[PDB]
């Protein structure tokens, strides 16, 4: 089970994803990218079945720049997390169902940065921070200790090695690399992949 | 049902939720699922509550058998084996439940775990229940065999309720019990939302 | 369990002052078809109590001889006690409750009656073992169908006679006839009193078609 | 099967099959032990060799565990069955509890035997 | 089954001149729950709310389709919509669905525009209206929700007591549903003024 | 739920009981199986009460058209295809069985199963969940040349022998004499039943 | 849910209950039943609750222009033919147990309605899951072409007979009157329950709430 | 096949006060949609001092309520006194775990007074958990009894409010009034309320009328 | 599978068929399935053919015993009672169903139907697959104080009617006259079947 | 999914096996011992199922104590492995199946080192190498490429590592922490446990 996590800022957006992409009984692809790029400062997390996750989230990924073409500019992190969730709504009744989980990040010039909740049955929910997969439990119950308004990245940026050590200690699936990025109002900037020697 | 202890140098702290609840409907916010084997040795529960309830006072029957016998107050280590034999034989008849057991004895604080399927482990930090993965995050961090007795409140306190926080079988007030060579004792009693209004200010 | 067939039919019962009437259809029902016609429903136990059932009758016949050697043998011990029918009821029970956990249960619906020192008893069983006691009873669709007809006269007239009584089961035996399809034209009514057990014959009842004159 | 009482008992109370049992005892071969400080130190004496009867199998010294052994004197034939049922519930203690078997615990599950076997019917 | 998904209360009491609304803040995933700050309770204009329950993929996807009604509705007509005209808008949106039926509880509460009546009504998953004079509840625990408001309401209650009595409702009975909690979101909707209110509740 | 249609010289005498169960309970104790396609076709329901009825006024919508396109009474023969087709087709949806039975100027009453999705006549014709019972006295007391009088006996005493022994039959039994002259419709009353050996 | 009519001399009268209930609770208990179609023609619902009142909704909707397109009265059998073929249409799909009933040219006429779209004429019946109560009653004590008063005290105690009698029936009987000068209703006809009253008041002081947030929005 | 249970519905209350213990439940006894019977007692007397409630399967609770009968003059016989009412609970949960692969299907409700004179209410469960509380819920209304005694009987989510030890007069009119709500909103609770009170000096029976739908 | 007994003044007449059938292919077209259990107790054979002639020698095994400890002709209640306690006791692993039928000095001729586990006293009596098509003849035709001659001939005739219906029944007809002064066997050839209506 | 590993050498025979116990989504134990000691210069190595691993190990390791005490002198190599397939065998068709895979390790004074394959139907086949779990398919290839019955023990080692090392690679668990122990003529000699500081 494929791993993510979130946390907003004041003004940012710190996420992370593990880069191991397995079958079988074999990892194939540890440096998997499993981050995908919706717009300038929004980003998107896809886990889930490995044939929905590729999949559907290409479709997102142009009809989000369907409407940045057209209108001349992208949609906000508040209008572009509905739009997910009514195109995950629409084919949750047809014959191909999706199963997939998403967390949207992104940050606004004017209500500031934005972290969104997503689940397989499209049920979208504003939160200060989120995960998924089966590491979800023993990661968020750190952030509820840790966790305040007025934190700096420095110190989050640390809290957040601390939660996904702990993926390295109790949960039983290796994944060795983790992808790390953060959105401000600079834009998109990279962090050192975690790697362990 | 979240359940957890740990060992260090001042001893085992052993902390629990309150709620068991059955479906939807929370049958008995109050319940007290730590069991009272010994003075000093501790028990707890996990799973179904009549599997640990029935089992866990034979356990506490062959304890005081022993104790009665020779006198030398059982170990940890042969009260851990003898409660896993016992759920050997009845194994695939769907009896379920989870335990941990702790105590100090000769050789230390030992920390001893027992499935219903009679898996038999040791290590110095253990948790059980619905709530144990949640558990086991907020514990790992922030801990070392050197903390004190004061600091390994905080570190237990703040376990169950930001644990108990994010599931919805666990809850209650927070029953937080410290162990140590005499025997263990009653720490505190606290409701986990109003620690929850600690916590936000 | 596995296949019973011989099923049976409806039966009620009722009281009244110093006596209960029970009565139920002569007929044996195999799947969807009407066989014996000729049956006893109704069997006699002692002088001051009654029994009938329902569902399996060759589970009845069995209980028959179950139940009837050890009543017969108390009348052969002769130590001057009868079974009351609270007695009958209860063990009634636990004989249909001792089946349920041997996996091995018998199909069948009883009702005990009984009149025993100006005390009126009608009581009910079931396979599933549940088990009380109320002034009017009746089994299959006679509850759906009988049942709430004496309720409505037992609420307005707690006390009825002995022949009020037999008049308000002809006319409960004419309704199940009508709207219960594996009922059965001849009955037996058997009534308890001071006098013990007395089984009338077989009867009918007179039927009014008129509805088929303002249908159509 | 052969159930009847064997051991019963007599005006006196004492029980004729037991002591003659203890005489039996007394014929045996002489065994000692003494315990030591941190050491303890068990014999026995065996004169019957003409060269001819091989020394492995004449031994009547036996452990129970690593830490706990034992001699004896009696009937050779019943020794072997209660050595042997000896170490196979003395391992099975070591079963139940990781720690080794105490002394005293073993002595417990011997004597208990001669317990059982002794009012036990037609034993 | 799926209604027990999400969980979830909704609760409406009708006062005297005067309705109230409440429902909790949780929003779960069975064991797991996820935020606090889930909205139950939808503005449907002008002195008329609608709260619902039960899966929120369906809680979120027919508010739209109510809305989407709604909008239309108040663009077409010179007037504003009758809490009675809406309870049987959301009764021919469910029942359209029938071989495919949203799972969802609507509870519509509000006052009648004409002058100061209060009107009440809920519906179920079958799409099924009904009027009550008293109280409507739905959720999962909308059995716990009955005791509360059964003895307390009265037949007239001025808004100190009807706020009173709705909130001691929700504190009292969420409090044994596992699924719900986190915060009760409390609506009064009176004829001069709305008043909306955030009840301090334990965090389990 | 017993239909039964006995040929003689003069006519046909469909017969049929009154009583309509779905399942154990009696929906209606009085009611007429028997539904007139025209003046002298007439059909005898059977099998699924619902199903039987909605085939009935499908027929009929086809028999009135091809009656009044000719201007003269259908043949017997053809409104027996009607509902056969009707069945043949739709048996996937529509379990009903049906027997028809008449009269008309080219060979006289004439009585057509219907029944499973087939065709075929019969001197007499017997349908239903009780006819399977009655084959003994149809087969044995069935003799030609009976007088209309023998042959509403005939009809009777079978039909009221289904009643018997049938627990989906009862009711009363309706007769429908149709003749060249004709169609006689009567009833007989619970009393009037002919009584059997009782034992 | 306890739904019966009969037919007497001068008309027919069709009872029912007031409760309604969702499988563990009572719903409503003031909840009305019988609906409207024409003025002289009256129907009433059993089984699911929103299957039956969109079904007579339909029905009240394509009978209303059909009096309005004829300009004359409504057949009674004219109603059940609509009813039917919906549920075949669906193949039993609708949970509908309808009963109709009323005054026509001809005269009082009653019919019954199954889910699975059988219909049959006839003088009284009951549907719901209390009917056996009332057919019970209905069928013992019943009389051809009886006088309008004995037939109200007939089926007053026949619905409370398939109240008394049933778990899913109670409230209040609505009775609904019509004969060949007119139809009439009754609301809450008969209260066979007394004990309408209770033993204590709860009443709540201000500021016993404890209320966090507070906030007030003109309008 | 063969249904081994069936749900009878009813409803069953225990609130311990602080000399007394109050015990009640209805008379209905339904299987599926129709009345068996209209009056059928549920509450049985142990002791003088205890009280047990049933509901649950009707052929279990007859059969287990003289299971505890038989094993009441067990003890009696044997040490010369009556059980307490800690020592009934304790009892019943073994009975029911001799069950334990084929559970009785029950809801089973102890209460009554202890040596210090306190009410000691007990909820079970069909495999035999059990705990002390001061007032339980039971039954199919199970859901509906409890928040309106958090509330009352509890003080629980009120602000400055004062809390005066439950007194028998009020005790008395929340169980009538918890029941006349419940006969509302519950089809299997109503035509008739049994009330019976287990007080120092001895129980007293009461009769409460109920709505008969 | 037809089985058939019929009571009168002097005996009973209990017929048979000789065809058995595993399946649609027939095993053997001729086979008596009627099979002693005393001189005057004799037993039909019907239902499951293999459970029937296992029950058939348990039950001899039992009334041989009993008959010569009482060194006297059981009862044919008797004889009824032993295939019904071990049909209804081991109906688990049994599917069998028996008609008992014999004379005895005490009622005369007896006809007891085990069939199902359940036992019953009967004037006449048929069994097997084939007897619930027979229901309408032997009601209908069934006439008190019939002579020996007419009892052979009722018999015959409902028999030879199932056999006709019936798909599993055929062969020739087994009649058994169980008297007073003995047992007379007597066997229809296929040309000696009564013939009925062919139509 | 709990691996097991055994190399036979010359002289000696090399067996590693993985200390970590696992539950549900989350590692338990991480310092579990797995090997089991039957004799002095024979171990024993059991996984399977969580209840059938310790269980039916610990019949086996008394078992083997039985014969020890009783005959005064402990089973060989060979007859060890014979008494725990009959003993896993007599299971197989009683009402509790036994799920394990069991790799038995001794050194004889006279045929030298052994090493014992065996399944959870009790077939036993002697090998030269063998591996249990499915971390099996990625190891024992590697043996196949590099083993001879000359190897030494110094180059076997760092082999063994060059095996393991594959399991934090392509196989998908963790298992950070490998026990390595060696049997030879002077007895068990304990090797460094092989710790990864991620």
């Amino acid at each position: 089970m494929e791993y993510l996590i979130g946390i907003q800022g004041p003004d940012y957006v710190l996420v992370a994803s593990d880069r191991v992409a397995a079958s079988n009984i074999v990892q194939m692809k540890d440096d998997h990218d499993k981050m995908f790029k919706m717009s300038e400062k929004i980003l998107l997390l896809c886990v889930g079945e490995a044939g929905d996750t590729v999949q559907f989230a290409e479709y997102i990924q142009k009809n989000v720049q369907l409407y940045k073409m057209r209108n001349g500019y992208e949609l906000s992190p508040t209008a572009a997390a509905n739009f997910t969730r009514r195109n995950l709504a629409d084919y949750l009744r047809s014959r191909t169902p999706y199963h997939v989980n998403l967390l949207l990040a992104g940050y606004d010039e004017h209500e500031g940065p934005a972290l969104y909740y997503m689940d397989y049955l499209a049920a979208l929910a504003k939160a200060p921070f989120a995960a998924h997969g089966y590491g979800a439990f023993l990661t968020l119950s750190i952030l509820d200790r840790y966790y305040t308004p007025t934190i700096s990245r420095e110190k989050a940026v640390e809290l957040l090695r601390k939660c996904l050590e702990e993926l390295q200690k109790r949960f039983i699936l290796n994944l060795p690399t983790f992808s790390v990025r953060i959105i401000d109002r600079n834009g998109i900037h990279d962090l050192d992949n975690i790697s362990f020697p | 049902t979240t359940t957890l202890a740990f060992k260090f140098q001042h001893g085992v702290i052993v902390a629990v939720d309150s709620r068991a609840s059955a479906g939807n409907y929370i049958a008995t916010l109050k319940v007290n699922k730590v069991i009272e084997i010994n003075p000093y040795l501790l028990g707890t529960m996990s799973g179904c509550a009549a599997d640990c309830l029935y089992w866990e006072r034979l356990l506490a029957k062959e304890c005081r058998l022993y104790y009665l016998r020779n006198g030398e107050r059982i170990s940890v280590s042969a009260a851990s084996k003898l409660l896993s034999n016992m759920m050997c034989q009845y194994r695939g008849m769907g009896l379920s439940m989870g335990s941990m057991i702790c105590g100090w004895d000769k050789k230390g604080p030992g920390l001893y775990y027992v499935d219903e399927n009679g898996t038999r482990l040791s290590g110095n930090m253990f948790s059980t229940g619905s709530g144990n993965s949640h558990a086991y995050g907020v514990m790992d961090s922030g801990y070392r065999p050197d903390l004190s007795i004061e600091e390994a409140y905080d570190l237990g306190r703040r376990a169950i309720v930001h644990a108990t926080h994010r599931d919805s079988y666990s809850g209650g007030v927070v029953n937080m019990y410290h162990m140590k060579e005499d025997g263990w004792v009653k720490v505190e009693s606290t409701d986990v939302s109003d620690l929850m209004h600690q916590y936000r200010e | 369990t596995q296949n019973p067939m011989v099923t049976g039919t409806s039966v009620l019962g009722l009281k009244f002052e110093g006596g209960v009437v029970i009565a139920a259809d002569m007929l044996g029902s195999y799947g969807s078809l009407a066989r014996f016609r000729n049956i006893s429903r109704i069997m006699r136990v002692n002088n001051s109590t009654m029994l009938g059932a329902s569902g399996d009758y060759a589970d009845f016949q069995y209980l028959k001889q179950v139940l009837g050697q050890m009543v017969i043998d108390e009348e052969l011990l002769g130590d001057g006690h009868s079974y009351s029918p609270k007695a009958i009821h209860s063990w009634l029970t636990r004989a249909m409750y001792s089946r349920r956990s041997k996996m091995n249960p018998l199909w069948n619906t009883m009702v005990i009656g009984g009149y025993a020192d100006g005390e009126s008893f009608l009581g009910y069983v079931d396979m599933l073992g549940v088990a009380y006691e109320a002034p009017s009873l009746a089994t299959g669709y006679g509850a759906y169908l009988a049942q709430p007809l004496l309720r409505e006269v037992l609420e307005k007239q707690p006390v009825l006679s002995q022949t009020e009584a037999r008049e308000l089961v002809e006319r409960c035996m004419r309704v199940l006839y009508y709207r219960d399809a594996r009922s059965y034209n001849r009955f037996q009514i058997a009534t308890v009193t001071e006098k013990g057990v007395e089984i009338e014959g077989p009867l009918s009842a007179e039927t009014n078609w008129d509805i088929a004159h303002m249908i159509s | 099967s052969y159930d009847r009482a064997i051991t019963v008992f007599s005006p006196d109370g004492h029980l004729f099959q037991v002591e003659y049992a203890q005489e039996a005892v007394k014929k045996g071969s002489t065994a000692v032990g003494v315990r030591g400080k941190d050491i303890v130190v068990l014999g026995v004496e065996k004169k019957s060799v003409a060269k001819l009867q091989d020394e492995r199998t004449v031994r009547k010294i036996c452990a129970l565990d690593d830490n706990v052994c034992m001699a004896f004197a009696g009937l050779t034939a019943d020794a072997r069955i209660v050595i042997n049922r000896a170490r196979v519930e003395c391992q099975s203690h070591r079963l139940t509890v990781e720690d080794p078997v105490t002394v005293e615990y073993i002595t417990r599950y011997i004597a208990s035997l001669k317990q059982r076997y002794t009012q036990s019917n037609g034993r | 089954s799926i209604m027990s998904y999400n969980g979830g209360a909704v609760m409406a009491m009708k006062g005297k001149n005067c309705v109230a609304i409440a429902a909790d803040r949780r929003f779960g995933i069975q064991a797991q729950m996820v935020t606090t700050d889930f909205q139950k309770i939808f503005p449907m204009g002008d002195r008329l709310y609608i709260g619902l329950a039960g899966l929120a993929t369906d809680v979120q996807t027919v508010a739209q389709r109510l809305k989407f009604r709604l909008n239309l509705y108040e663009l077409k007509e010179g007037r504003q919509i009758k809490p009675y005209t809406l309870m049987s808008m959301v009764a021919n949106l469910l029942y359209e669905k029938r071989f495919g039926p949203y799972y969802t509880e609507p509870v519509i509460a509000g006052l009648d525009p004409k002058t100061f009546k209060p009107f009440i009504c809920s519906l179920d998953l079958i799409g099924c209206p009904m009027v009550t004079d008293d109280f409507v509840v739905s959720g999962t625990c909308t059995e716990q929700m009955y005791g509360m408001c059964e003895s307390l309401w009265e037949p007239n209650m001025d808004p100190e007591h009807l706020f009173e009595t709705i909130s001691q409702a929700m504190l009292n009975a969420v409090d044994r549903d596992a699924v719900s909690g986190m915060g009760v979101i409390v609506h009064i909707i009176e004829k001069d003024k709305i008043t909306t209110r955030t009840l301090k509740a334990r965090m389990d | 739920t017993t239909i039964m249609a006995v040929e003689f010289d003069g006519g046909v005498v469909v017969g049929s009981d009154s009583r309509v169960s779905a399942g154990e309970a009696v929906v209606n104790r009085v009611f007429d199986k028997l539904s007139p396609l025209h003046q002298h076709i007439y059909c005898a329901l059977s099998g699924s009460a619902a199903d039987a009825q909605a085939i009935a006024d499908m027929a009929a919508y086809q028999l009135e058209l091809h009656g009044m396109e000719l201007e003269e009474p259908p043949l017997v023969l053809a409104a027996a295809n009607v509902v056969r087709n009707i069945t043949y087709k739709y048996r996937e949806d529509l379990s009903a069985h049906l027997m028809v039975a008449g009269w008309d100027q080219r060979e006289g009453g004439q009585v057509y199963g219907t029944m499973s999705g087939m065709l075929i006549r019969q001197p007499f014709a017997i349908g239903g969940s009780g006819s399977t019972y009655i084959y003994g006295y149809v087969d044995a007391a069935y003799k030609p040349g009976m007088s209309p009088e023998e042959c509403r006996r005939f009809t009777t005493n079978a039909i009221a022998l289904a009643m018997k022994r049938d627990g989906s039959s009862g009711g009363v039994i309706y007769l429908a004499t149709i003749t060249g002259a004709g169609v006689d419709h009567r009833v007989i009353l619970g009393d009037e039943l002919p009584r059997f050996y009782d034992e | 849910t306890t739904i019966a009519g009969l037919v007497f001399q001068d008309g027919v009268i069709l009872g029912a209950d007031t409760r309604a209930t969702n499988d563990s609770v009572v719903a409503d208990k003031i909840c009305e039943k019988i609906h409207f179609i024409a003025p002289k023609i009256y129907c009433c619902g059993a089984g699911v609750a929103a299957d039956a009142e969109m079904t007579t909704r339909m029905a009240a909707s394509n009978m209303e222009l059909h009096a309005l397109s004829t300009g004359r009265e409504c057949r009674v059998a004219t109603v059940t033919r609509m009813l039917r073929q919906t549920l075949f249409r669906y193949q039993g799909y609708v949970g509908a147990s309808l009963i109709v009933g009323g005054v026509d040219f001809t005269g009082p006429q009653l019919y019954s309605v199954h889910p699975h779209g059988s219909y049959s004429r006839l003088p009284f019946t009951a549907l719901g899951s209390g009917q056996d109560a009332a057919i019970a009653v209905l069928e013992d004590r019943f009389q051809p072409n009886m006088t309008l008063e004995a037939a109200q005290e007939l089926l007053v105690e026949a619905i409370t007979a398939g109240i008394l009698g049933d778990l899913g029936s109670g409230g209040n009987v609505d009775a609904c009157v019509i004969t060949a000068a007119g139809a009439k209703m009754l609301r809450a006809l008969s209260s066979p329950t007394k004990p309408i009253e209770r033993s204590s008041q709860y009443r709540f002081a201000p500021g016993t709430t404890p209320v966090l947030s507070q906030t007030v929005v003109p309008l | 096949r063969f249904s081994p249970y069936a749900f009878n519905g009813g409803t069953v209350l225990a609130i311990a006060g602080e000399d007394f213990s109050i015990v009640a439940s209805d008379t209905r006894l339904s299987e599926g949609f129709s009345i068996h019977t209209r009056d059928s007692p549920k509450c049985y007397k142990l002791t003088d001092k205890t009280v047990i409630g049933c509901s649950g399967f009707h052929g279990d609770c007859l059969t287990l309520t003289k299971i505890i009968e038989a094993r009441l003059k067990m003890y009696k016989h044997s040490n010369n006194k009556a059980m307490t009412t800690g020592a009934i609970a304790a009892m019943l949960s073994t009975i029911l775990y001799s069950r334990r692969f084929f559970p009785y299907y029950v809801y089973n409700i102890i209460g009554g007074l202890d040596e210090e004179g306190k009410g000691a209410v007990y909820s079970f469960d069909p495999v035999g958990s059990y705990q002390r509380d001061s007032f339980k819920a039971g039954g199919s209304a199970s859901a509906m009894l409890q928040p309106l005694l958090d509330n009352q009987v509890g003080f629980k989510n009120m602000q400055n409010v004062e809390h005066v030890p439950l007194s028998l007069d009020r005790a008395m009119r929340l169980v009538k009034d918890v029941f006349i709500s419940a006969a509302e909103r519950d089809v299997y609770t109503g035509d008739a309320l049994k009330v019976c009170i287990v007080t120092k000096e001895g129980i007293r029976g009461e009769t409460v009328p109920l709505r008969k739908d």
